[PDB]
């Protein structure tokens, strides 16, 4: 399992496909859904 | 057609299409007057991915859908 696992269903049922970039980003933020939509928005850490 | 183009963070911007528009077409207009290029548009509706060789209309997209423009980069 995974800490971010729920997280990233949410994101997915929203309007995300890859999970791989939602844990990242999720990963990134420490934790944070809207956050984390900034991080892949910007491509990382602008 | 009005649709709805909401963004990740929040934005949301307005597209006037019509039902047999493309969604490559789509992406296209939104590159025009949002500078974003089709190659980070990962259109997702509500978690339907839209292929850019499909039609509006081929996901019954009606009107005033809002549609979700995910910018996919590489990085993070």
């Amino acid at each position: 399992g995974s800490q971010w696992q729920p997280q990233l269903q949410q994101l997915r049922d929203m309007g995300i496909q890859d999970d791989e970039l939602s844990l990242r980003a999720l990963q990134a933020t420490g934790g944070d859904i809207q956050a984390a939509l900034e991080l892949i928005f910007a491509g990382g850490a602008p | 057609m009005q649709i709805f183009v909401k963004t990740l963070t929040g934005k949301t911007i307005t597209l006037e299409v019509e039902p047999s528009d493309t969604i490559e077409n789509v992406k296209a207009k939104i590159q025009d007057k949002e500078g974003i290029p089709p190659d980070q548009q990962r259109l997702i509706f509500a978690g339907k991915q839209l292929e850019d060789g499909r039609t509006l209309s081929d996901y019954n997209i009606q009107k005033e859908s809002t549609l979700h423009l995910v910018l996919r980069l590489r990085g993070g």
